[PDB]
């Protein structure tokens, strides 16, 4: 379940924590950034002898340049410039490129000191599961896996099925739901997923789910209504009122139902909503932002005015009660945001456009 | 005798199925042998009266849930013509194969319920008495018979009030859509007791207007576009053992002949067309109209799909790695943005597209530049739009192949719009 | 919902 956080220093400068789930390195990944500096026991290659290099395990100390997290790795990537090591070596100054794990050990020190909202969200990673969710009508199967912090597309295949005037066509399609099936609990496996969503329209969906309940019958499995198969019939599925019940921790899911209320007050309610780093900023000063769903990519954009202005209004409206959704750029909800500047907010009275400052 | 294909339209049970079912008994083409067969299967499930509607429904779900699912072709001739007719589902979750039938279709038969709720769950606002006629005249269909089915019933009996009255809303709906509402037949039918199918029904002699199959006379064979390329989308691709991998489709425009050699996109995969079937009859070549079967060396049943659509190697179709359109926004409960990616309808195709651009607003009544990138757009707009096909997609521009660029927008059990191709910016014809 | 829309239809 949740990470180990631990403040070492007087100055809360220092800390010192180990990841026990995926959504601990997701958690990692949001709260890091260019100039934190970590501490963790790695390896590197050294010239030790005349022509010759051994593998020597070392600790490390890393002014960190670069984050980055490919979910369903258990991985979160950290590379940067070594300010300090073990003096014969001679990293100092030299890149280290390396991965956090789950179990790894890593202090790391942020030089204007670390919040209490981001050690309270470094400690908030409930070590939520990894569901899949899949779609089956006569044209599609796709099946996915579903974190809080991502979605992958691990199937998304046609059925060349025979025209229902064919002989055969009815054992092909029990081949086919076999096919289906068979490649639900292959992944519910291999991703540790405790709930199955099975989407589709009619009765293809409850064919393929008695069965991956007959090979798995610990696993949870839903069958939810919908218009079709495929990866659009996932994504549909993501949008119902049965999965944002069955996955509401699910951010992923989460941000969905914001965009959707973001969107219908678009059209009527300008003014009840935001979006862009710096109008979000804005509103957000005022105490006018409830939710605000952001891309994750915002907290490490280049450009260090965003950086800071985008952790200012995130900072700000968790200080006056608000929630702070943040998702992958790669998602769903994700796609919409672009013409957004990345960031929307839902504001709890109307703030007129010459107010935003 | 000229060909034209026929599809079968209305809302979930209204009887478009024991329609076409008795409709071919009475014409001659069922076997009484058949017939009865069916109706003690029928009888033997909890189905008594879907005995006319199991000639045409045929899967185990559509057997024990009494829908059609897929469409189910078949095949009779009237005093002037002949016809392929497409038997479409109802249901709300199938119509993606109701757009492909349509597609395909010169004209249709909208079937109609004449009893209580059931003509009103048509004509709702979520209805497919009003869905498929929106879906039908978007991809093409122009000429329309309505058949009032379900006089008979106990809650109707033959009655002229309700007849009166189911037309004069239908007429009210069609003629905004832009029907020639006095110039189609709404005949007043039983599919199941079989009155106004063949001969005048005793019962309604208040009715005096066509029967059915008077009215199919009535229909108009369509123009034919050749001098155009050659474009068949496929419907389905079966392997039917001697003859090979035989893909199945309406050709909407060009001439196919055997030994042409064929090209299917966006697969890029080429083949020899060795032979041509339609109706079980040996074609020597297919053109605008015929819905043929034609089977080719060298593709396999692996490598194309429906939705696929054959051509020569002359000028293959074209496959969109964009595609810029003009669309109407017909309902979406929130508003349409950038990243937007509904599922775009073309001809036999239904493939997701992301809007990578919202070009310009227009006004609906009249179209003109009214905004210039507008950050949404809602129910009731219209605009010009960049699409991105999440996967290969065929279109070509409305003024060249309009069959090929006339869409419909879908998403969540729903048509959010409606739309055609005005541009296509092409992707890398890559052949094997 | 108004729907007197042709696009050459
Ligand atoms: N009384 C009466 N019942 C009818 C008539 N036509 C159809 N039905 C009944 O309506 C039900 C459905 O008939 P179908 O022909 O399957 O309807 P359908 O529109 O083809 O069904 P979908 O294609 O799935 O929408 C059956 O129980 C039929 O007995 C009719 O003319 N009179
Ligand atoms: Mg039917
Ligand atoms: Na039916």
């Amino acid at each position: 379940s949740h990470m180990r956080v631990e403040v070492l220093d007087n100055k809360r400068r220092i800390v010192r924590l180990r990841p026990e789930s995926e959504e601990d390195l997701w958690l990692l990944r949001i709260t890091l950034r260019p100039g934190d500096v970590v501490r963790i026991r790695t390896s590197r290659d050294v010239p030790v002898g005349s022509g010759r290099k051994e593998r020597v395990v070392m600790t490390l100390r890393i002014r960190l340049d670069s984050i980055e997290f490919q979910p369903f790795t258990g991985k979160l990537r950290i590379s940067g410039i070594v300010v300090e090591g073990p003096d014969e070596f001679g990293v100092k100054g030299r890149r280290h490129s390396t991965a956090v794990s789950i179990g790894t050990w890593l202090v790391v020190e942020r030089d204007k000191g670390w919040s209490e909202q981001e050690l309270e969200r470094l400690a908030s990673g409930r070590a939520r599961g990894t569901a899949v969710i899949a779609a089956v009508d006569y044209d599609e199967f796709a099946l996915a896996v579903l974190a809080g912090h991502g979605m992958k597309i691990l199937e998304d295949t046609s059925a060349r099925l025979p025209g229902k005037d064919d002989p055969s066509r009815e054992q092909e399609v029990e081949k086919y739901v076999d096919r289906a099936a068979k490649r639900i609990v292959e992944e519910a496996a291999r991703h540790r997923s405790p709930i199955a969503v099975i989407a589709g329209p009619g009765q293809l969906k409850t064919s393929v789910a008695e069965k991956v309940q007959r090979a798995m019958p610990s696993l949870k499995v839903a069958t939810v209504d919908t218009s079709m198969g495929g990866v659009a019939g996932v994504r549909e599925a993501l949008r119902r009122e049965s999965v944002t019940r069955i996955l509401r921790e699910l951010s992923i899911v989460e941000a969905e139902g914001v965009l959707e209320e973001f969107l219908r007050r678009i059209a009527k309610s300008r003014d009840t909503v935001a979006y862009t780093p710096g109008e979000v900023l804005a509103v957000a000063r005022m105490g006018a932002v409830d939710t605000v769903l952001l891309v994750d990519t915002l907290l490490h954009s280049p450009d260090d005015a965003v950086r800071e202005a985008v952790d200012e209004a995130l900072r700000l409206v968790e200080s006056m009660g608000g929630r702070v959704i943040i998702i992958p750029g790669d998602s769903p909800a994700g796609e919409r945001l672009v013409s957004f500047g990345g960031v929307i907010a839902l504001l709890r009275y109307p703030v007129p456009q010459e107010a935003r400052r | 005798k000229p060909h034209m294909n026929l599809v079968v339209i209305g809302h979930v049970d209204h009887g478009k199925s024991t329609l076409v079912g008795h409709l071919l008994y009475r014409l001659g083409y069922i076997e009484e042998k058949k017939l009865k067969e069916l109706e003690e299967q029928a009888k033997s499930r909890g189905k008594e009266s879907f005995k006319f509607a199991w000639i045409l429904d045929k899967m185990k779900e559509e057997r024990e849930r009494g829908i059609t699912i897929d469409l189910t072709f078949m095949k009779f001739e009237t005093k002037k013509y002949v016809f392929t007719i497409i038997d479409a589902p109802g249901h709300r979750d199938f119509v993606k194969n109701m757009i492909t039938g349509a597609s395909q279709a010169d004209a249709a038969i909208l079937v109609v319920s004449a009893r209580k709720g059931e003509f009103e769950a048509g004509m709702s606002t979520e209805g497919q008495t009003r869905e498929h006629l929106l879906l039908a005249r978007t991809m093409g269909i122009e000429q329309i018979i309505v058949a009032v089915n379900k006089m008979d019933a106990p809650d109707v009996n033959y009655d002229q009030k309700r007849y009166e009255f189911v037309v004069s809303v239908l007429k009210k709906f069609m003629k905004g859509l832009g029907y020639q509402v006095d110039k189609i037949p709404f005949i007043p039918v039983s599919a199941w007791k079989g009155d106004n199918l063949i001969e005048r029904s005793p019962n309604m002699p208040w009715y005096n207007g066509p029967t059915l199959v008077e009215a199919l006379d009535q229909l108009q064979p369509p123009a034919k576009p050749v001098d155009k390329p050659l474009r068949i989308p496929v419907q389905n691709v079966y392997s039917i053992p001697g003859a090979g991998t035989v893909p199945v489709g309406r050709v909407e425009t060009g001439v196919l002949r055997v030994g042409d050699k064929v090209v299917f996109m966006p697969p890029g995969v080429v083949g020899e067309v060795r032979s041509i079937e339609m109706h079980y009859q040996q074609l020597q070549q297919a053109e605008p109209g015929d819905n043929i079967g034609f089977a080719v060396r060298g593709v396999s049943k692996s490598d194309i799909k429906r939705g696929d659509v054959a051509g020569h190697l002359d000028k293959p179709p074209t496959v969109a790695e964009e595609f810029e359109a003009r669309i109407f926004v017909i309902w979406h409960p929130s508003a349409i943005t950038v990243g937007y990616t509904p599922v775009i309808h073309v001809h036999t195709a239904s493939v997701s597209s992301r809007i990578i651009e919202i070009k310009a607003k227009l006004d609906p009544k009249t179209g003109q530049v009214v905004e210039q990138n507008p950050q949404f757009l809602k129910a009731g707009d219209a605009a010009i739009v960049r699409f991105k096909p999440v996967k290969p997609l065929v279109v070509e521009k409305f003024s060249e192949i309009p069959q090929l660029g006339r869409f419909a927008m879908r998403d969540m059990n729903r048509t959010v719009g409606i739309g055609i191709v005005t541009d296509v910016k092409p992707a890398k014809v890559d052949i094997k | 919902s108004g729907l007197s829309g042709m696009f050459g239809f």
